[PDB]
RNA sequence: UGGAAGUCGGAAUCCGCUAAGGACUGUGUAACAACUCACCUGCCGAAUGUACUAGCCCUGAAAAUGGAUGGCGCUCAAGCGU
């Protein structure tokens, strides 16, 4: 075969009779398969897709809220060349943790 | 404790001082026979992209892809007898190159 | 109740109307009520609705209203005590269903001599009569579906090919063309998609539109039509026949 | 998971002394280092507290109101 | 007949009604007073 | 004898999903404080060592699946370059190598602290430390990945042509039936549709003649404008009639139904007879049910001959 | 003796238009490069101008039309200096049109315009021009149009 | 870096140069352009290292400016 | 939450007979007759008008509410199927090798039985036994298409299933391989 | 193909790893050492073992030099172990042998000197038919 | 842009007829066509939708001999709250 053969074979000839029903019928039933994987996954395998839910939650409550919005600074008043910026003449870290000498 | 000598400079040194002491000790690595004294106390700390222009100015999704808007190659000839010209020479240089590398069961460990 | 229904949010332009479209609805209507000397009432039943842009262009100096039926009879005030004008009460009566509202200063006469002689085929919708017998004969299925002559006509697109047997032709897919039976018209008969004096459903009316066939019309009939200054309704023909309430 | 037709090894509920007594210890210790924290907190708190409010469900809410209102405007007339 | 088509294809399937189990345990009239009401509150 | 034999390229957090799965479940994950603080340095300069040699097998299978440019015929050569911005293809492999060799050095440079971490803490931070950096290496690859997995689908679906056989090479204007004629011709499964630019990249079809095996190539049709405005799908017909030492059929609509003017296409033929030396040249003239050359004009004649 | 109404889309002052119309009308039987010459003869007014094209074909000959487009209408009408397309690309037209020439080009679509009035059409016309991206009367098309709404700016009746 | 100045915990480990938390550092800013009043190039600077270098496995600092 | 009440109704067409004896229905009409114990599921029947089946469950969950909608729907289904029946038409494709499908009748279990025959090459023999009830014919009107007839829906859509699910091309890639049997349609006999 | 010849029936397995045998073709080489041979199965300490009509890997120890850096496919020919057929008969030859072959079993050389055996014959046709007695 | 017609890209994203319809939500075409979504109307018939909060429940990480609410066993409990 050569070039995109796979679409030139779905031009002349379609798919499967039923490939349509199958995968409207896998989308309706996405929902049920998404919750008995919540509540039916064991260990890591568990907490990887409890993170990548909370991060897809996340992501889909910003595109909510950017789409209900699409129709809609310190205290004192500084000019522009004094934005952005900031006696005892400390260190950030003045103190840490002592070492002893078996450490 | 807190100290006024944390927040200043604690080497400097001029444009000419820097210059003169780089020509000096290029000078000096000239000769493999001239070793320094007292090397620890010298300044010895003065003495010692095309790829990414390519991709800031053509990503690789406009490149290749499902979403790409590349349309013009990027060709080294210009006319029709400079392209006769690089196929000829390309020719050459692939016969060349596969005669070199003839000259230069699998084998024991 | 946590096994519940997924919302989805639609992420559209478009929102929904909601209460301020009904209140525009009102003060559209009752201001067309002082500026025209005549308010028709017209019903279009079972039919697609889509010529009314024509017919709105067509009587630039008329003015239509096409939107809930409720809604208009509120508009135009269902009791004496709430009319904006005085007889309107009385046209209210004629609102039921899917009806529309005519606001005019012509001849009444001309009114109904247009909406008599305007008349344009359409495509049926469902619970309609079918007129005669329709079948897609066996072989290479065209885009009529032989109402022209085959060799006038262009072959079916192939990706209409799923539609039709979701609707429940039994056409497959030879050498990128939709056919029916074999390629050379064999080993099958016709596919009737209709037969006369039959109750067309949905699926056989979107089969009829997906092959451009047309067995039904398009006609607007004026059920009454009140008067400014005679401060009446005169009732037509289609008004005595059509339900009231 | 074939659980069934084949357990796994099955986990024990029964404690273990040692594991109750540094459990007891280390929320002990939880405890007191959470008031060391609360204490050395600069988390700004509010001494009012917000007002959860009369629901909408009580069906007297009108009448509450009203019994509010002669309240508030006599309390004003006698001061 | 069903004058209309189902998306599942089970066409002998009944034109089935919303689950209300909490139905007739109030009147229409009753609950737009309430809402009269509710909104006078509010 | 084509490139279908490249590994699939996953992204890069596929990537990352796959290396650090393998480390996690290849290897044992139970060490205790308790242990000797050699078991525990074994145990972590373990899990830092799988975790390299498998992103370097991964990122060696990558490298040496893809077609190297400089050790290819120049048809191949310059045909990728057509298709492929071969600037592109070669940054991102070397981003692929590169980011191999800094695997490696984070690799020996942790491996070499942890000999000298002297605790199951600092172990554990160490191992992290350097399985992070890992990880923000493969990150900064998300780009260069999906493109090369897009070059070897596009790679493992292309045509197989050998550059030194016997071979035919039909070129011309669009709507002139090379696609017909290598219908025709060939067992090729190549499109014919009246509208212009229906064939968008090299097909090829076998025949044979004489008990030999002959390749026919048939290509995008070429436009007459000079070869700085040429686009990458005509200029696929101009690397194969520029590389490949073939027999040209150069196809010719005489009635124009093409779209283009008998004019354009004499031009268009003498633009690109210098490509033409050391080829045979054959001038095939189709679509005779519609116009013959006697029923052309004298003029036309005599330019053609 | 039946009657065929083909559209299409050309660059006025060009041939290379009817490239894509031999594939179909060649069948017909019309010759390609006499359609090529008729319609630059058509559009020799609308140079450089993408600009819709009707072709009635009867016993194998066409004749060509020009049907008008409002954006081909407010280019036109920005009198853009004389250029060619090959060279320099990505352009812009900021230049202005008179609010005159908008009604003007009102009074020519009012036969495509489904509207009541010539404000109406004079609203579309200022759509289509904000849609463009040129400027009417030194303002914004969208500021002249809400301008139409509040009633400062009066259309003139047909 | 050019020196060790100062590790908190023992003036020893100062003079061994460790680098841990909070040790004062010199490096050379040679590659800021830090520069006095006059053209002087400023090519030695004091900094403090503020993650755990035998934790992570690199020395992260934050210059004293 | 605990309702107090809840009802469902089922209308009874002339023709058909419904014998409930201890939530056993049996339902015989024209076509034939057909049972089903619906003695997992706590309910109430009643005659509440003539040619009205009434369903009730008393002081239940939402969940025992709810199940009167499937015991409902179950019954009107037996009452469709002992009236109209049930029809699905299957139709069978392929590419380069015919599929034979041979359609008789196994007397000694009184039941029918569908062989396949030569799907994708295959010298195996694929053997569909349908369920008592369920009658196989090979349509004569069009082309390479079965027909199963009977009373009870969930046979025939069983007996469906199974004849695609005997028939899935293994370890090939499926946009390329569209050989199978398939459900075409679903609908009533009369 | 790895080399394994199919059909072939059990008999003793007279030369594990390590043996040194004849080479009976004509390519140079006078003995192969076997390292290991083809279809060897796992088994803690055995030695793979191969007889008459295997495939094994072999290095050239005396013969033409440009032989004795590469690891030749072989196919044992002779084995001096005695075996049982199909038939009953028990029967050894004079030696070990085998001869060098590609990986699909066509011989380096072009001739072989002495006999070979029957199942090398059967499982290898090139040998057959550049072999001159067959026992 | 070779072709790009809402749906390969970049930037804007207006008006009319409106009951309502985005210079468009996806499927689709080489491009069209066609289907669909947002939105509106007709049938129907009375309560729903969104987000949180508090309970109980599932998961929220586990190795290596066979075993542990103490054991049997317990499901309107022989579990949990008063
Ligand atoms: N009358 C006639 N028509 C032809 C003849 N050959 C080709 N055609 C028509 O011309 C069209 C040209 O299509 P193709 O054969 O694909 O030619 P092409 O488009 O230049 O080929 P590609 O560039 O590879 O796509 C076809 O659709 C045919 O209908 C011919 O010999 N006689
Ligand atoms: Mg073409």
């Amino acid at each position: 075969p050569q070039n995109e053969y796979i679409e030139r074979h779905r031009k002349l000839h379609g798919r499967r009779l039923d490939a349509e029903e199958r995968a409207r019928k896998k989308a309706a039933r996405e929902g049920h398969k998404n919750s008995e994987n919540a509540q039916n996954l064991r260990g890591l395998r568990a907490k990887l897709y409890a993170k990548q839910r909370h991060a897809q939650k996340i992501q889909m409550r910003k595109a909510i809220k950017q789409h209900e919005e699409r129709n809609v600074e310190p205290s004192d008043p500084i000019p522009s060349y004094l934005l952005d910026r900031a006696a005892r003449f400390s260190v950030p870290i003045p103190k840490v943790r002592g070492i002893s000498e078996e450490e | 404790e807190p100290n006024r000598k944390w927040f200043t400079n604690t080497r400097v040194i001029s444009q000419d001082t820097l210059q003169s002491f780089r020509e000096a000790m290029a000078e000096k690595q000239k000769d493999p026979y001239t070793v320094l004294l007292k090397s620890n106390k010298l300044p010895m700390s003065l003495i010692r992209h095309q790829a990414k222009m390519t991709i800031e100015r053509e990503p690789f999704s406009e490149t290749f892809g499902p979403k790409a808007q590349r349309k013009r190659p990027k060709l080294s000839f210009n006319t029709v007898d400079e392209l006769a010209g690089y196929s000829e020479q390309s020719l050459d240089s692939y016969h060349a190159r596969l005669e070199e590398k003839k000259l230069l069961s699998v084998a024991t460990a | 109740p946590k096994s519940k229904r997924a919302r989805v949010y639609h992420l559209t332009q478009v929102n929904k109307k909601g209460r301020e479209a009904k209140e525009r609805l009102f003060s559209n209507i009752r201001e067309t009520i002082p500026k025209y000397q005549h308010c028709f009432v017209f019903s279009v039943d079972n039919m697609r609705n889509n010529y009314l842009k024509d017919v709105r262009h067509e009587l630039n100096d008329c003015r239509i209203f096409f939107g809930k039926t409720k809604l208009m009879a509120r508009a135009l005030g269902t009791t004496p005590e709430e009319e904006q004008a005085d007889g309107l009460h009385r046209l209210t009566r004629y609102l039921t269903g899917t009806v529309g509202l005519l606001f005019t200063n012509r001849d009444p006469a001309d009114i109904e001599s247009y909406f008599s002689n305007l008349s344009q085929v359409d495509f049926a919708r469902a619970g309609t009569v079918a007129p005669r017998t329709v079948t897609v004969p066996p072989g290479i299925v065209y885009s009529t579906g032989g109402e022209v002559p085959p060799e006038h006509d262009v072959p079916v697109s192939h990706t209409l090919e799923p539609e039709l047997r979701r609707l429940g032709m039994p056409v497959r897919m030879i050498k990128g063309k939709v056919c029916l039976g074999d390629e050379k018209g064999e080993a099958s008969e016709g596919y009737t998609i209709c037969k006369e004096g039959e109750v067309l459903d949905s699926r056989q009316t979107r089969l009829l539109k997906l092959f451009s066939i047309c067995l039904s019309e398009f006609k607007v009939s004026l059920l009454g039509y009140w008067s400014s200054a005679s401060g009446e309704v005169t009732e037509l023909e289609a008004g005595k026949t059509r339900p009231k309430r | 998971a074939g659980t069934i037709n084949k357990p796994k090894k099955p986990t024990s509920k029964r404690k273990t002394t040692r594991l109750r007594a540094k459990i007891s210890k280390r929320a002990a210790e939880k405890k007191r280092k959470e008031r060391k924290l609360a204490r050395k907190n600069p988390e700004w708190r509010s001494k009012l507290k917000k007002d959860p409010g009369i629901p909408n469900l009580f069906p007297y809410k009108e009448r509450l109101l009203q019994q509010i209102e002669e309240e508030r405007i006599r309390r004003k007339e006698e001061l | 007949k069903n004058l209309g088509m189902r998306k599942n294809g089970q066409v002998w399937l009944p034109a089935k009604k919303a689950f209300r189990p909490t139905k007739g345990l109030t009147s229409w009239e009753l609950r737009v007073k309430k809402r009269q009401e509710q909104a006078a509150m509010k | 004898t084509g490139w279908k034999d490249i590994p699939p390229v996953p992204t890069a957090q596929e990537f990352i999903d796959i290396v650090l799965s393998r480390t996690q479940r290849r290897l044992p994950t139970q060490i205790r404080p308790g242990f000797k603080i050699s078991r525990i340095r074994a145990f972590y300069t373990r899990k830092v060592k799988f975790t390299q040699e498998t992103c370097s097998e991964k990122f060696g299978a990558i490298i040496s699946s893809f077609p190297v440019l400089s050790d290819q015929h120049p048809f191949h050569r310059d045909l990728m370059n057509i298709l492929y911005d071969a600037d592109h293809f070669k940054v991102a492999l070397g981003q692929i190598s590169t980011a191999k060799n800094l695997i490696e050095t984070i690799s020996r440079d942790y491996v070499r602290l942890l000999k000298y971490a002297q605790s199951l803490y600092q172990c554990k931070q160490l191992k992290r430390a350097a399985l992070g950096r890992m990880a923000t290496l493969i990150k900064r690859l998300k780009d260069p990945l999906i493109y090369l997995d897009q070059v070897r689908q596009h790679l493992a679906r292309l045509p197989d042509i050998n550059p030194t056989t016997r071979t035919l090479l039909v070129a011309g204007f669009p709507n002139v039936g090379k696609s017909s004629f290598v219908r025709s011709v060939t067992r090729a499964d190549t499109p014919v549709e009246p509208y212009a630019f229906t064939t968008k990249s090299l097909f090829v079809g076998h025949l044979d003649y004489k008990y030999l095996r002959y390749q026919v190539i048939d290509t995008p049709g070429i436009l007459d404008h000079p070869l700085e405005e040429m686009n990458t799908i005509e200029m696929q017909s101009v690397t194969a009639l520029a590389h490949l030492r073939a027999a040209v059929l150069y196809f010719m609509d005489i009635s124009e139904q093409c779209g283009f003017s008998l004019k354009a296409q004499i031009n268009l033929f003498k633009s690109i007879k210098p490509l033409f030396a050391n080829k045979m040249v054959f001038i095939v003239l189709n679509k005779m049910d519609i116009k013959k050359f006697e029923e052309l004009d004298p003029e036309m004649q005599q330019e053609i001959n | 003796n039946e009657i065929k109404i083909i559209h299409l889309r050309a660059t006025g002052g060009e041939v290379g238009a009817s490239s894509a119309l031999a594939p179909k009308i060649g069948p017909l039987g019309l010759s390609p490069k006499k359609v090529g010459e008729d319609i630059a003869k058509a559009t020799a007014d609308w140079k450089g101008l993408r600009v819709t094209v009707r072709l009635t074909i009867q016993n194998r000959q066409a004749q060509v039309s020009v049907v008008p487009t409002a954006s081909a209408l407010i280019i036109r009408a920005l009198k853009e200096p004389p250029r060619d397309r090959k060279k320099e690309k990505n352009i812009k037209h900021n230049k202005s049109v008179s609010l005159d020439e908008i009604i003007e080009i009102a009074r020519t679509m009012r036969f495509k315009s489904f509207s009541k009035d010539l404000k109406g059409g004079v609203k579309e016309i200022l759509g289509t021009a904000f849609s463009v991206g040129c400027q009417v009367d030194g303002k914004s098309p969208k500021a002249i149009s809400d301008a139409i709404e509040a009633g400062e700016i009066d259309i003139p009746d047909e | 870096i050019l020196s060790v100045k100062k590790n908190p915990s023992n003036p020893l480990y100062t003079q061994l140069g460790v680098l841990t938390k909070g040790t004062i550092i010199e490096v050379n800013v040679s590659d800021l352009g830090i520069v006095t009043a006059s053209g002087k190039i400023a090519w030695g600077r004091y900094a403090q290292i503020t993650n755990n270098p035998e934790n992570d496995g690199c020395v992260n600092a934050v210059l004293l400016v | 939450m605990r309702y107090i009440h809840s009802e469902e109704t089922i209308p009874v067409p002339e023709n058909v007979k419904v014998s409930i004896k201890s939530r056993l229905v049996t339902v015989e009409g024209p076509r034939g007759k057909l049972q089903k114990d619906l003695s997992h599921i706590a309910v109430n029947f009643s005659v509440v008008k003539k040619g009205v089946i009434g369903l009730e469950i008393h002081h239940g969950s939402r969940k025992d509410v709810a199940a009167l909608r499937t015991v409902r729907t179950i019954i009107n289904n037996m009452i469709i199927g002992v009236t109209k029946g049930f029809k699905y038409k299957m139709r069978y494709v392929y590419a380069h090798f015919p599929i034979n499908v041979n359609v008789e009748k196994n007397a000694e279990t009184g039941c029918y039985e569908v062989e396949i025959r030569n799907f994708i090459g295959e010298k195996i023999v694929r053997k569909v036994v349908m369920a008592p009830g369920v009658e196989v014919e090979i349509s004569k009107a069009q082309k390479d298409e079965l027909i199963l007839s009977g009373n009870s829906l969930e046979a025939v859509s069983q007996s469906a299933a199974d004849i695609q699910q005997i028939c899935k091309v293994r370890n090939k890639d499926i946009r390329k391989f569209l050989d199978g049997i398939y459900v075409s349609e679903k609908g009533n006999i009369v | 193909k790895r080399g394994a010849p199919g059909g072939k029936l059990k008999m003793t397995l007279g030369l594990p790893v390590g043996a040194i045998m004849n080479c009976a073709d004509n390519s140079g080489a006078r003995n192969l050492y076997i390292i290991a041979v083809k279809g060897a199965g796992a088994r803690l300490n055995r030695l793979p073992a191969g007889g008459v009509g295997d495939m094994v890997m072999a290095t050239v120890k005396k013969g033409k030099p440009e032989l004795r850096k590469k690891v030749h496919p072989a196919v044992i020919v002779r084995q001096a172990k005695p075996w049982k057929r199909f038939d009953g008969v028990f029967l050894y030859f004079e030696d070990n042998a085998g001869v060098i072959v590609n990986p699909k079993g066509e011989m380096k050389g072009s001739a072989i000197t002495g006999p070979v055996g029957k199942e090398a014959a059967e499982l290898w046709p090139r040998i057959a038919s550049n072999a001159g007695v067959v026992m």
